[PDB]
RNA sequence: AAGCAGCUUUACAGAUCAAUGGCGGAGGGAGGUCAACAUCAAGAACUGUGGGCCUUUUAUUGCCUAUAGAACUUAUAACGAACAUGGUUCUUGCCUUUUACCAGAACCAUCCGGGUGUUGUCUCCAUAAACAGGUAAAGCUGUCCGUUACUGUGGGCUUGCCAUUUUUUGG
């Protein structure tokens, strides 16, 4: 019923944690009310970069962290 | 106006109502709104004139 | 509405404790709890099971994998239950 | 440990409850509220783990507990 | 704000190459396009490859994709 | 003889939360919302805190069976004797409350009753200066007067959040006599008044904007809070949101669908009318005149309460109230109100920024804190303290900077302070003071020992280090939004009651902010007042609280500052520099007088006003309504600061009746000079004087503008004393919808 | 009949409902309380004895605290009451050197503002700054409006989602807005202190002051002197009592 | 106006001689 | 807010006709121009219980805390939505001395009355309420007696309802 208010959240470079203690690092282009996430591709996680523009289903994400300071 | 009130009261209060929903409860022009507002205020003091 | 959705709600602004699936025990400021628990956190520590310890800024958590949620003791007092 | 003859979980609130989880552990201790999802925010919360024995105890205290975790719940006797 | 609807949609409108996670399905790489649509993530991908990754091409055609298995969703 | 206050910690009224759960969660800084509820005259806005702090606390021992009936209002934060028989609020005075949401997300809210008759709007600026978001109170009877708009655009101006409680609705049900079609009319004509003078920023009981409220009948909701108390059943809980904001507008119903346009055949009532109007008019009517035993069938199976034994056998009034606290049953939806208005991070960083300097930060260890006002409040004084950064406790040394010294400092801080350590804190509670050990960040205090050392604001600070207070912000001179123009002059009727009076002007000067007491040199206090119930308040708190002495009072007198209007027909240099004086334009008098570097000003001025080169990059300095203007660069800078200070204190006392010297511009078209600076600021005087003497003077006259409110066949009555008091007219009469008074926004000398 | 059928029955007894038990505490007949058609009723009955003055803003100048303001200032209030001076007051700073004569202190002025307009006042009470302002609609036409309708003297105001079908508004049982009672109920509720409630307890026949209430107005019009002095000794009366609490 | 009690002109409500429903004088002295 | 599950209730159909356990009972209701005792002008101000702390011996004072209660009047402050009178002293008037006065103040009083609690008495209407200990008072307690503690009909609601990411229909 809630939608997420990321709306001074948006354009952080995030360190995602996803399943498989994996790590997505992705800026926060778009989202909406199921919480899928547009994010950027960068170097995922000796270290590669796949994709252009990911959009994840918000239950791979275990959690994210904001490393945009 | 007064003449009225005193004869069919009834009347001119059907009347009044009748204008207040012209006024409110339709999309009337400026000078019809003007004219409204002119006709209350006479109402209130019960033609002055 | 949900009791612990509310009791989440009214423990905004605490120190609490949040375990999840995978394990990583997070710890401190609490900033949004929605109806859906998105958990937000300022001035976390992060302890791991394995014994690895972390800092950082802010972190959110999108709640369908909080296993549970440490409030400290004083909402014990008040208000929400009477 | 005993109980009445209970219909549900709320006429049994404030109980000493120990609750069983899917991660094999062991919340014991007293309730305060309670939900749909049976999400019970726990008064006296101890957490008892099992590493491969010796039950590690923990002392956490008052705990909102999100319900899928839960497995099933233990009456044991009264409060106070 | 640009939904992730929206960029199912552009999606739609590129095609462009694609390296989807699976959730819980670790060796299982989806690579080709981005076609379908639903208000869940029921998608389709045709001549579709499953690549294990370095942590070879296994033999696949058509994939109609039930959305319950989804970490990526890029092109 | 002073106020209503209980010392005594044992009576002290229990509360349904626990206090000491509100000062554990009181150190969060997001938690605390400062709410500073600004009204119009007899608003209800202290009938509105009644309403708060009644569901707040247990037993109020002030209660008696008149108000837990409900017949008088329990005016619990009109404490003072004067705002016992004056029927006004008259200080600030508030309380310290837990109060739930909707989603119980209970928060510490510090509220501040803003006095609102219009001659105390200073200390309404002290509640402008000390909240995030203001409740502004509306009558619907009296509607958005001239002074609601200036506390809409004063609190615009503060960067502070809006809220709109519209007070007063049984005045529509029962003293206006209305149909639910004509006050719904009246209420789009109050929310459309509102929505214009705000500037870009909507407002509708669609969002969580304005609160409806009647205070005297123990109730106020929000539509939200309405349809979450008695449509949540109902409704499926998924078409909340989409509902709430299909109430208000021209939305109809009939049956399940929503047309924007009128049906056909039924011609019926809006979607607000019908859920919310027409109820609450059933609820009032009811409770008036339908017999009792079928009352508690509706009340049971619509509004699903009970009525008692002891509540059958009410009087009207509170039947109704009590109806009324048992159907919208809390002040909850208010308080969710305020919660979905205010957030921290959009409004707080210019809040804490128009009131100081715009700066970075400061660091969360050094202490910050805005000394809004001394109060004179029970017992000893205390002082009105809001903490933007840091923690105070119980004997902590802490340095205080009168704000009247915070720009010439803040000047030094572009490129010592007296410490008086805290005796003792306590909440601001309403007729009590709760002591607290420590106050946190965002938390609205009060403090014996800093009123010493500060007149009327004061920067409260601590400092650990060196370079952490050159990043220090200080707080600006607070804004009081009317000049004290209302003059008497006083004496003591005995000569040797002389430094006792003087202690009471020093305690007058700390307790009302806006009264400034000039001392002249026949022994004489000017005493300058917003106007005459604010005096005669004052006067009051000499005669029988401070001084206890006899007065010798003037007449009403007014400040009559000198001015200039046409050309000075000579440059006549004095010796002891020649300048000459024009007339400031109509227009930028007037932006001048709202108090709004150099390249700024001079693209400002020039693409503006139309002004020279020569005039507009060869400026001095800025004395608010007059300005300074040059026509050797050594010998200018050299005395620059020595120029200026005479020239300020040649227009703080002028040549005719010693007087400001206001809307005159002075060009210093040439000077010949030769231990030296004492042969300049007396000359600068002088010349200022013979400057304004070679224009012909005039003098000005304040004029106040007037609210009128006034049964329309009575109008040509108010004509007549405004034709009998000189200076006066009427410039615009506003017919007050839906209401038989006329607002008249006149002007009459002061 | 037809008008006071609620009150005939047992208006004009020696005690009105001594024997009746609904509407009374007993024989004893110590407290009282009335429906709301009996109680309307005794409100229409009795409008030559009544306040009509139901607005607490009337007595602006006239209060009780302004006429111990009069007294304590030894000065006269029109309508007001003339006493001594409590005060044997006699005798550079205010002389007519210094002062600007623009508006001439009226001694209202003196008694509304009592600390501002007078030079060395003492032992004077706080007077009540006024009331907002009462706009009560009289609804004196004939018993021919309802209880809910637009005044004359009102100024005009110059201004897919599906629910289920029997969702019904709260009160949507009863149709009526209004009901019999409620023209005099809201009547009832605007009036002063004897009218203004439904129960109480009895306050005996010499304590029911009736005349109080019209020396307390102003006078109507165009009385003589006699009767203005009148009003003005019953006044003088009136503040005697209520400046002695004994 | 008139009457609101009785219709008749020349007296207020608070002064009508007929009850409410919803000439000659000893004179010449 | 139709129904079902649950809980509670009375009319009950039922297990014992036990030992249990809840509720209710261990001498009524309405009142009365009935009186008796309190109590009613104040740190906005009240008591109950308990702990702890200070005198040079812990006594009568006075505080800090914990909880349970504050009936009656009180804010345009007052038991009374009304209002008299008397005394003393001072200051005015009438004056021809006092009483009787004019009329203001200050401090006191006296009268018509009033509220609330408890006790008792009286009137009207009714009617396992049995035994034992005490106080200033009560089922206060012990023994004890009805519906009845284990189901179903009939009422009330304190609740829930009428697989597709964030819980309950699978990692
Ligand atoms: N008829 C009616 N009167 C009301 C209502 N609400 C308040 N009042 C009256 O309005 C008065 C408002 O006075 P307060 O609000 O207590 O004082 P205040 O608003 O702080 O006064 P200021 O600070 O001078 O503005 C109250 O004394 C009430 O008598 C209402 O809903 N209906
Ligand atoms: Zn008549």
């Amino acid at each position: 019923v809630s939608t997420p208010e990321l709306k001074k959240y948006m354009d952080k470079k995030i360190l995602l944690n996803i399943n498989g203690s994996r790590k997505v690092a992705g800026i926060l282009r778009g989202y909406d009310i199921f919480l899928n996430v547009v994010l950027d591709d960068a170097m995922e996680i000796n270290n590669h970069q796949l994709g252009l523009q990911t959009v994840i289903r918000g239950n791979s994400i275990i959690s994210l962290e904001a490393l945009d300071a | 106006g007064w003449k009225l009130a005193l004869v069919s009261k009834k009347t001119h209060d059907m009347i009044w109502e009748k204008l207040r929903y012209i006024l409110q409860t339709q999309e009337l022009s400026s000078t019809l709104r003007e004219s409204l507002e002119t006709l209350f205020e006479i109402r209130q003091k019960d033609y002055k004139s | 509405n949900g009791i612990p959705v509310k009791l989440l709600n009214e423990a905004q602004g605490h120190i609490v404790s949040l375990e999840l699936t995978t394990g990583a025990t997070y710890r401190g400021k609490l900033v949004e709890s929605e109806d859906s628990m998105n958990v937000q956190l300022r001035d976390v520590i992060a302890t791991e099971p394995q014994g690895a310890v972390t800092h950082m800024d802010q972190i959110f958590v999108r709640g369908s994998q909080i296993k549970f949620i440490v409030v400290p003791d004083l909402l014990k007092n008040a208000p929400l239950f009477k | 440990i005993q109980v009445a003859h209970s219909s549900r979980l709320a006429n049994l609130i404030d109980y000493k409850l120990r609750v069983l989880t899917q991660d094999g552990r062991v919340y014991i201790g007293q309730l305060m509220a309670f939900d749909k999802h049976m999400n019970l925010v726990l008064n006296e919360c101890i957490e008892e783990r099992v590493p491969k024995i010796k039950v590690e105890k923990r002392v956490l205290g008052l705990t909102i507990l999100r319900g899928e975790q839960i497995l099933s719940t233990v009456v044991e006797d009264k409060p106070l | 704000m640009v939904p992730p609807i929206n960029c199912i949609f552009n999606f739609l409108q590129q095609q462009t190459p694609v390296t989807i996670w699976l959730f819980e399905q670790i060796g299982i790489r989806i690579k080709g396009k981005i076609v379908g649509f639903d208000e869940f993530m029921n998608v389709v991908i045709d001549e579709a490859v499953e690549i294990p990754v370095n942590s070879k091409g296994t033999p696949l055609g058509k994939i109609l994709l039930k959305g319950d298995n989804i970490t990526l969703i890029t092109s | 003889e002073h106020t209503i206050f209980t010392q005594l910690k044992k009576n002290i009224p229990k509360t349904r939360y626990n206090r000491d759960y509100m000062l554990s969660m009181a150190n969060i800084p997001e938690r605390i919302i400062n709410v500073g509820v600004i009204g119009p005259l007899h608003s209800g806005k202290t009938s509105l805190m009644d309403l708060l702090v009644i569901d707040s606390h247990k037993r109020i021992p002030d209660m008696s069976k008149n108000v837990e009936l409900g017949w008088k209002p329990l005016r619990y934060l009109d404490n003072l004797k004067q705002e016992i028989d004056r029927g006004l609020s008259i200080k600030l005075n508030g309380s310290t409350l837990l109060c739930t949401d909707l989603e119980s997300k209970s928060r510490m809210i510090n509220f501040l009753d803003a006095p609102g008759h219009v001659n105390f709007m200073d200390e309404t600026a002290v509640a402008l200066a000390a909240s995030d978001l203001v409740l502004i109170v509306i009558d619907v009877v009296e509607g958005v007067t001239f002074v609601v708009e200036q506390l809409i655009k004063q609190s615009i101006k503060n960067n502070v959040a809006m809220c709109f409680v519209i007070n007063k609705l049984d005045r529509l049900i029962l003293d206006l006599k209305l149909p639910p079609m004509d006050a719904y009319l009246k209420l789009n004509h109050i929310i459309a008044n509102i929505n214009s003078f705000t500037k870009g920023n909507v407002f509708s009981p669609i969002d969580n904007n304005i609160i409806f409220a009647s205070t005297k009948l123990g109730f106020t909701f929000t539509i939200k809070e309405f349809v979450s108390y008695y449509y949540a059943h109902s409704i499926p809980s998924s078409k909340i949101d989409d509902f709430t904001t299909r109430l208000w507008g021209s939305v109809y119903y009939h049956k399940g669908n929503f047309r924007t346009k009128p049906f056909e055949n039924v011609e019926k009532y809006p979607t607000f009318v019908e859920f919310i109007l027409i109820p609450l008019y059933k609820i009032f009517s009811y409770a008036l005149s339908m017999e009792k035993d079928k009352l508690k069938n509706l009340l049971r199976s619509n509004f699903r309460v009970n009525l008692s034994q002891e509540a059958l056998q009410y009087d009207p009034q509170p039947f109704l109230k009590h109806v009324l606290q048992l159907i919208f049953r809390q002040q909850t939806g208010l308080v969710d109100a305020i919660t979905r208005c205010y957030q921290p991070f959009e409004l707080f960083d210019n809040k804490t920024a128009h009131l100081s300097i715009p700066g970075k930060s400061t660091p969360e260890g050094t202490l910050w804190a805005h000394v809004l006002k001394t109060v004179d409040y029970g017992g000893a004084e205390w002082s009105l303290v809001r903490i933007y950064s840091g923690l105070l406790k119980r004997g902590d040394t802490v340095r205080i900077l009168d704000t009247s010294q915070s720009e010439s400092r803040q000047k030094r801080q572009l490129h010592e302070t007296p410490s008086c350590e805290v005796e003792e804190i306590g909440l601001l509670g309403g007729r009590y003071v709760y002591p607290v050990h420590e106050a946190h960040k965002g938390q609205i205090v009060l403090i014996k020992g800093i009123s010493s050392a500060y007149i009327k604001s004061a920067t409260l600070y601590s400092v650990k280090s060196k370079e952490d207070m050159k990043q220090l912000k200080f707080f600006k001179p607070l804004d009081y939004i009317t000049e004290a123009v209302f003059k008497i002059v006083l004496q003591p009727l005995l000569p040797r009651e002389l430094p006792k009076l003087l202690d009471a002007l020093n305690k007058i000067s700390k307790y009302y902010p806006g009264v400034i007491i000039k001392v002249e040199e026949s022994g004489e206090h000017v005493i300058l007042g917003n106007g005459e119930l604010y005096m005669d308040c004052l006067l009051y708190d000499l005669r029988a609280s401070y001084a206890k002495i006899e007065i010798k009072i003037s007449d009403p007198l007014t400040v009559f500052s000198e001015s200039c209007s046409n050309e000075s027909f000579a440059s006549i240099p004095v010796s002891n520099i020649s300048v000459a004086a024009e007339p400031m334009d109509s227009k930028m008098i007037q932006d001048l007088s709202r108090n709004t570097n150099p390249r700024k000003l001079s693209k400002i001025l020039r693409t503006e006003y139309g002004w020279d080169s020569l005039a507009s990059r060869n400026v001095w300095s800025f004395y608010n309504g007059n300005v300074l203007i040059n026509d050797s660069p050594e010998l200018l800078s050299k005395y620059k600061e020595q120029i200026i200070q005479g020239f300020y204190w040649a227009v703080k006392e002028g040549p005719l009746a010693e007087e400001p010297i206001y809307g005159v511009q002075y060009k210093l078209l040439s000077i010949s000079v030769p231990v030296m600076k004492s042969q300049i600021i007396p000359l600068m005087k002088k010349a200022c004087y013979v400057g304004l003497l070679t224009a012909i003077p005039i003098l000005l006259e304040p004029i106040y503008e007037v609210d009128i409110t006034v049964h329309a066949p009575l109008l040509p009555i108010v004509e007549e004393l405004m034709k009998k008091r000189r200076g006066s007219r009427i410039y615009k009469t506003i017919k007050v919808a839906g209401t038989p008074l006329l607002e008249v926004r006149g002007q009459v000398p002061v | 009949s037809q008008d006071d059928e609620y009150v005939k029955d047992w208006l004009y007894d020696s005690r009105p409902l001594e024997e009746d038990s609904k509407k009374v505490n007993g024989t004893s007949y110590k407290k009282w309380s009335f429906d709301l058609p009996e109680m309307s009723n005794l409100y229409r009955l009795s409008t030559p004895l009544r306040d009509e003055v139901t607005d607490k803003n009337y007595y602006y100048l006239f209060d009780k605290k302004s006429f111990f303001n009069g007294k304590a200032l030894n000065n006269a209030i029109p309508g007001g009451p003339k006493f001594e001076p409590l005060y044997p007051r006699e005798e550079e700073f205010n002389s007519i050197d210094r002062v600007i004569f623009r508006v001439p202190i009226r001694s209202e002025y003196k008694v509304a503002f009592p600390h501002l307009y007078n030079s060395r006042p003492r032992s004077v009470r706080i007077p009540w700054y006024n009331n907002p302002v009462s706009c009560i609609i009289q609804n004196d036409e004939e018993y021919d409006t309802p209880a809910l309708f637009f005044d004359p003297s009102l100024n005009p105001i110059p201004h897919d989602f599906t629910l289920p079908e029997d969702f019904a508004p709260l009160l949507a049982e009863e149709e009526e807005l209004i009901l019999p009672n409620t023209k005099d109920a809201m009547s009832l509720y605007h009036s002063p202190f004897p009218f203004n409630r439904t129960k109480g307890k009895m306050v005996r026949a010499q304590d029911v002051a009736l005349a109080k209430k019209w020396f307390l107005q102003h006078p109507d019009e165009e009385y003589p002197v006699k009767v203005k002095v009148s009003y003005q000794k019953l006044l003088k009366n009136y503040v005697l009592n209520e400046l002695h609490p004994t | 106006s008139f009457c609101r009690n009785c219709g008749e002109a020349g007296h207020k409500e608070k002064d009508c001689m007929e009850k409410p429903r919803k000439v000659l004088v000893r004179a010449t002295d």
